[PDB]
């Protein structure tokens, strides 16, 4: 836990890492809708616990070739069992990127 | 003396009070290497880590260097008879080969219950990890323990209408472990070591001479140091040898004598920010043990 | 009758904006082991051995923490 990297960073075009994107989150299920050309939001269903959980992508470009990918979170509004807003997010991203990405 | 100042102080003070502004959780993915997940554990300069099943998307358990003391000890007697399964195990694997029948779900705190609360849970469990979960969102918001617990109180109960039991030594007080003490040798390996923390179910070990004084401590604590190397093969060694790896000047082990008063205990193990004192005669000698649970516990029930 | 004529905005989205108002790209924590909007933001380490380390800071009233999800790929 040495060097954190803000989201994931991406050389390919603008126009293919949006439109990649916008097919893994329909392939996914997920719902959505385009605030901007570069920035989404987007709600998932859990398929387990029933609840949903919103976060926001936002491309950036960090240099004259490479562009970077940002993930937030979007907040809503004895034993504990089903849910946790702050893994689902992560496995939200992580789903998002294994389906869209590299 | 007894309803306490601290009885009631800790009813009326909520989980939450003690988590500090600012800190950090590592949670682990049950289909994780048990193997990477220990090694992250130093890495982040961490005891204990929520552990999350995907499929049933929920927190089923806590890993703490207990689990890796099972682990080894397993790994280490399994070895000598050529079946290495274990250091491939995932989290999951090893969870199922001893979380059997044997039912252990996860004990944890809303942010919202009280500190008496905790400190219940985490006697009447057996447990050193409480997970602060908010019921709302599901998060994990910290990892509660009796050393944070302990300061708490010392820090904002420190006004002084004081109860009588406070002035009483751990003798008459009867707090403490006072016999069949788990204890080591300079010399003894850290496999035997192993078996001993396994067997007697206890954080730390004092290492005595041959004449039974103290020179040493051997924690659970400094038993994840083992998870930094690639062999796992240097269990032969002796606990001396192995404790060596150690960050800091060891100044010595922290000590204190059966007749001193539960206020000066108390003060002692806040300031050391140690998990217990071994308790000592006039020429150094291992009379017991007085540990953060054995407090928490008086304290609870009441002071001693 | 006449045909009319549409002027198209273009451009401002034209090119992603740039990153940094505040928003850190990355953040060193070596450190022998109070910063604003990259709360709720994702952070990771570089993929390693098959384990992706997801992280980010939420709040809760006044408490933070970040969390850390080690996951294998
Ligand atoms: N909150 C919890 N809920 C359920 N099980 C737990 C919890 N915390 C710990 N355990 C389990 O109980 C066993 C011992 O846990 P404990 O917290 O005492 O270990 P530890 O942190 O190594 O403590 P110490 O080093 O003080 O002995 C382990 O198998 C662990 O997984
Ligand atoms: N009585 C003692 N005297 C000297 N050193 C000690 C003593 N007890 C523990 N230590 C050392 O302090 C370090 C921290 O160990 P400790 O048993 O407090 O584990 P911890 O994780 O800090 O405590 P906790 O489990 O309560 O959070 C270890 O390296 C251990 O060897
Ligand atoms: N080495 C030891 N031998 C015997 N009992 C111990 C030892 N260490 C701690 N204990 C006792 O075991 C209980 C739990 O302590 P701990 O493992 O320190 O949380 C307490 O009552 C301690 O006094």
């Amino acid at each position: 836990s040495m060097a954190w990297h803000l989201g994931i960073r991406s050389q390919s075009r603008p126009n293919d890492i949006m439109a990649e994107v916008c097919r893994a989150i329909k392939q996914l299920d997920y719902e959505w809708k385009v605030v901007n050309p570069y920035y989404l939001r987007v709600r998932r269903k859990n398929p387990v616990t029933s609840t949903f959980s919103k976060m926001s992508l936002q491309l950036y470009q960090v240099d004259s070739r490479t562009y970077l990918l940002d993930f937030r979170s979007i907040d809503d509004e004895v034993a504990p069992r089903p849910g946790s807003h702050t893994i689902e997010f992560f496995e939200m991203c992580a789903n998002l990127i294994k389906i869209l990405a590299q | 003396s007894n309803s306490s100042v601290y009885t009631t102080f800790m009813k009326s003070h909520r989980c939450y009070d003690l988590i500090p502004t600012s800190s950090k959780l590592v949670v682990f993915d049950t289909s994780l290497q048990v193997k990477k997940a220990f090694f992250a554990l130093v890495t982040n300069g961490v005891r204990a880590a929520p552990l999350w099943d995907s499929k049933k998307q929920s927190f089923v358990g806590m890993l703490t260097i207990t689990d890796f003391i099972n682990i080894l000890h397993r790994y280490y007697k399994s070895a000598l008879v050529q079946i290495y399964e274990l250091e491939e195990h995932k989290i999951e694997t090893w969870r199922e080969v001893y979380l059997q029948d044997s039912f252990k779900p996860l004990v944890c705190i809303s942010p919202n219950a009280s500190l008496f609360d905790a400190v219940s849970s985490l006697i009447r469990n057996k447990i050193h990890r409480l997970p602060v979960i908010d019921p709302e969102s599901g998060n994990t918001l910290y990892i509660l323990t009796h050393k944070r617990i302990l300061k708490f109180l010392k820090l904002f109960i420190t006004e002084f209408p004081k109860p009588e039991f406070m002035s009483k030594s751990l003798e008459e007080l009867q707090i403490g472990t006072y016999a069949n003490i788990a204890m080591v040798r300079t010399t003894t390996p850290v496999y035997v070591a192993l078996g001993i923390f396994v067997q007697h179910r206890v954080s730390a070990l004092p290492v005595v001479d041959e004449k039974g004084r103290v020179v040493d401590i051997y924690s659970k604590f400094d038993v994840i140091n083992l998870a930094a190397e690639k062999t796992y093969n240097n269990l032969d060694v002796s606990v001396t040898k192995a404790l060596q790896h150690r960050s800091h000047y060891f100044e010595g082990v922290l000590k204190c004598y059966l007749h001193e008063t539960l206020e000066a205990i108390i003060n002692r193990l806040v300031e050391a920010e140690v998990h217990r004192l071994v308790v000592v005669d006039e020429h150094d000698v291992v009379k017991g043990i007085v540990s953060l649970s054995d407090i928490l516990q008086a304290l609870v029930l009441t002071g001693g | 009758g006449q045909e009319m004529y549409a002027f198209r905005s273009e451009e401002r989205f034209k090119s992603p904006p740039i990153l940094p108002p505040h928003l850190l790209q990355v953040i060193l924590n070596k450190d022998t082991n109070p910063n604003h909007v990259m709360l709720n933001h994702l952070y990771a380490l570089s993929i390693k051995d098959s384990v992706m380390v997801l992280s980010a800071t939420h709040r809760y009233k006044k408490k933070y923490v970040t969390t850390l999800l080690y996951k294998p790929i």
